[PDB]
């Protein structure tokens, strides 16, 4: 049998080459050749000495890393399940190393049912290890393999659906890593919380990301990461507005956060981050309907937001810009829709026919129909349900807003009627609101076939 | 719609039988299974037949201004280098690749179409260890990608050259491929490891104004090795005895892929390679796909994963 000095120099040569062949034409082939040379050197052809048992365990681990170097683990799978069978017949760490290689081999089997069953038995072994029956008192390497098998059970959890289970256990992995670049892990935890509805541990991990960036530890990609932290701050404010719609200090902290956001957004470029800028700024300037005069002030403020967006995006124009600006002019169209509602409110509650007032509101109306005509150029006249909503909106804009000479209203309702006919022979599918514009088109066809014959003469 | 055009390198335990050019029969070990595609090129088809039918039809339709997305792709031993670059420089028409044939065909279309004007843009890039390299200058290394407000996505450090004719394109392409030979002596050990992208972007003026753009990619991605290619409906399993800091960073970003929701904003912080490709897949152009492939006896399971990737391209 192999004595102590010989097995130590065999261990040293094996680990030395297996960890020097990864730093960096056929070096890994000769590396596999020398590892199978060590496999020939072992001589494959309490009770007894248990040092031979821990030796056979660690060289079967070396056989497993040899087989994953070959990526032909089948005979390695059979020899490793024989080794873990004879180890299951009988302990401190041989069981946990066998469990790591066992999870690795059934992971490389690449079938979800048997891998997940062997991984639930792995969870049984993990809690049987965590019942509490060198580098630092036999705890440090145990800690790093605890990170190893916790991340691999997170991997088998995300192989299934298991959303809350993988989220709770990935929380456990990041908290175990935080026992002794992590803001993006807290970002994904809070993004899971955005996909869910509970939002207290979301705020707790925002504060955790803030304190681990304030205490990062120093003897970079952070700009976009804290940018997404601003994004999820205003998404938490969006969720608050959702639960309050479908107080003042929330808007104040949102304003301070979006100003600091704006600063760290315009610092770091960029192309698509400005799409995120107009997205969340239009969100926080659209949903915050709580007053009248400051409502007009924030409407003028988001008109200023799109006005500083505009004069370099007109030069931009990808086809990708046609897509994303179709969504942006869709948002600006909804902004002009509830600003039209605000206009009829302030026309009911204030003397509208003053000259600068009617000039400003027909300027906004002609800008709204100009952007609607731009949406018409988005369809090549020479997935579609927002286009039906835009058809509803251009039909209402063709119906109501005209204060000029009553001659374009009939041809405008005729164009919306033939567009409605085009939809009902192009899709034959139910709309969401266009039955209201159907009966509205019927009654407006009746009234503009009746009344201009009496008022235009 | 997606037109998948697909070339197969002659394997000479193929286990493949071909009933027609559209459909292949793949005998497998559990059970055989038939795979149908739009266009599958076989052993017996020539370089000129694929060039003429596939490449000439798609390059003609590309001349209208749509970016038909021609690309070479494959695993190790896929047959890309022979058909596009050629094995060595030793003017030999069949042995030199389809790329100068595309050059002479495009400049034939240019001078028979020529009534700023029709403008050529060509660029060679290779990506090793997630770093941009240009073969024109050795100093050109680690240059950063940027999508400009032109709609032209480009490498910031790179400088393009205009080319008047296919002979100067052969001189520049042979100089870049010779820099690939010298680069094979350099830190670019394997073509499997690097991501070598030659792109051809062809500009046109209407008459003098409006700009028409076609893209011709020569991509040399990861090969048959099993470390990369970010998403897989096979092994979504990061496999490695490494430091769980980096393993957990990838575990985080795949956990974000869990945290989509039940309207995919396609990821751009994933990889710069797929951003330089995300201008193409899901782009606003015709979805013309020239793709090179090779089925393999040895990694039969991974070539089943590539055939499933071809069905994923079909859907
Ligand atoms: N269509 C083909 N006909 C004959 N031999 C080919 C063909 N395609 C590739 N080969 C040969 O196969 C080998 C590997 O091809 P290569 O293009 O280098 O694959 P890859 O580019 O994926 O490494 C080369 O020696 C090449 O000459
Ligand atoms: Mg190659």
């Amino acid at each position: 049998n192999v004595p102590w000095a010989e097995v130590c120099e065999k261990f040293q040569a094996a680990l030395a080459l297996s960890r020097v062949e990864l730093h960096k034409y056929k070096s890994k082939y000769s590396a596999r050749a020398l590892l199978e040379e060590v496999k020939a050197l072992l001589g494959p052809a309490e009770g007894p000495v248990a040092q031979r048992a821990v030796r056979l365990a660690v060289i079967e681990f070396h056989l497993g890393v040899n087989h994953i170097d070959t990526e032909e683990l089948s005979a390695g799978e059979e020899h490793l399940v024989k080794c873990l069978r004879l180890l299951r017949r009988y302990c401190i760490s041989l069981c946990i190393q066998a469990q790591n290689n066992l999870g690795i081999l059934w992971s490389e089997r690449e079938e979800i049912e048997t891998a997940q069953a062997y991984l639930e038995s792995s969870e049984a072994l993990y809690n049987q290890y965590m019942k509490e029956v060198t580098e630092q008192e036999r705890s440090k390497r145990f800690e790093k393999v605890y990170t190893h098998n916790l991340y691999y059970l997170a991997q088998v959890y995300q192989h299934l659906e298991m959303f809350e289970k993988a989220a709770h256990y990935c929380h456990s992995t990041l908290k175990r890593q935080l026992e002794h670049e992590w803001a993006i892990n807290a970002a994904t935890l809070s993004q899971f919380y955005i996909n869910k509805l509970c939002f207290m541990e979301a705020r707790h991990c925002l504060s955790a990301a803030n304190v681990i960036f304030g205490q990062t530890g120093k003897i970079h990609q952070r700009k976009g990461e804290i940018a997404r932290c601003w994004i999820k701050y205003c998404l938490t404010l969006m969720q608050n507005a959702q639960l309050s719609m479908q107080a003042r200090e929330l808007f104040l902290l949102g304003q301070h956060y979006v100003f600091e956001a704006k600063e760290f957004f315009q610092i770091d470029g960029y192309v698509t981050d400005h799409i995120e800028v107009v997205q969340d700024h239009s969100a926080l300037f659209k949903v915050l309907a709580f007053f009248e005069t400051d409502m007009e002030r924030r409407c003028k403020m988001h008109k200023r937001r799109i006005a500083m967006l505009e004069p370099l995006t007109v030069d931009l124009n990808p086809q990708y810009y046609l897509l994303v600006n179709r969504q942006i002019q869709f948002e600006i169209a909804h902004a002009y829709y509830d600003m039209m509602d605000l206009k009829v409110a302030i026309a009911d509650r204030l003397r509208d026919p003053d000259s600068h007032i009617v000039k400003k509101i027909n300027n906004l109306n002609k800008s709204a129909l100009k952007y609607y005509q731009l949406f018409l150029d988005s369809l090549r006249d020479p997935v579609l349900r927002p286009a039906m909503l835009a058809k509803f909106r251009v039909a209402r804009l063709y119906g109501k807003i005209i204060t000029a000479d009553p001659k374009k209203e009939l041809e405008n309702l005729a164009t919306s009627l033939e567009h409605y006919k085009f939809i009902v022979d192009y899709c034959e599918k139910h709309p969401e609101a266009a039955q209201e514009i159907e009966v509205e088109l019927e009654l407006s066809k009746e009234m503009v076939s009746l009344l201009p014959t009496k008022m235009e003469r | 719609a997606i037109k998948v055009f697909v070339r197969i390198r002659p394997p000479a335990n193929l286990s493949l039988s071909v009933l027609s050019s559209t459909s292949l029969r793949l005998h497998s070990n559990p059970e055989p299974k038939t795979f149908t595609f739009d266009h599958v090129a076989d052993v017996d088809t020539t370089q000129e037949s694929v060039f003429a039918t596939v490449a000439k039809s798609i390059v003609e339709s590309c001349m209208s201004g749509y970016n038909g997305t021609i690309f070479a792709y494959g695993q190790t031993g896929s047959g890309k280098t022979f058909t596009m670059m050629g094995p060595s420089e030793s003017f030999s028409h069949n042995l030199r690749g389809v790329i100068p044939r595309s050059f002479e065909y495009l400049f034939s279309l240019i001078d028979r179409e020529k009534e700023k004007s029709f403008l050529s843009k060509c660029s060679f890039i290779e990506i090793y260890n997630e770093q941009i390299y240009d073969l024109l200058d050795s100093a050109s290394a680690g240059l950063y990608l940027r999508e400009h407000i032109k709609k032209g996505v480009f490498v910031v450090g790179a400088v393009e050259q205009v080319v008047t004719s296919a002979a100067e394109a052969y001189q520049v392409l042979s100089g870049g491929w010779r820099n690939r030979r010298v680069a094979s002596t350099s830190m670019n050990r394997e073509s499997s490891r690097s991501h070598a992208v030659f792109t051809i972007t062809i500009e046109s003026m209407e008459k003098c104004v409006n700009i028409r753009t076609s893209l011709l990619n020569l991509v040399d991605l990861a090969g048959s090795e099993r470390q990369k290619d970010t998403h897989a409906e096979g092994m979504r399993l990061k496999e490695a005895g490494n430091i769980n800091r980096s393993l957990s960073t990838l575990g985080q970003v795949i956990t974000a892929l869990v945290d989509v929701g039940n309207q995919r904003h396609v990821s751009y912080r994933d990889s710069k390679l797929t951003f330089l490709l995300r201008d193409s897949l899901g782009g606003n152009a015709k979805t013309a796909i020239i793709a090179n492939v090779h089925p393999g006896s040895r990694s039969f399971g991974e070539t089943l994963s590539t055939l499933n990737f071809a069905q994923r391209a079909k859907l």
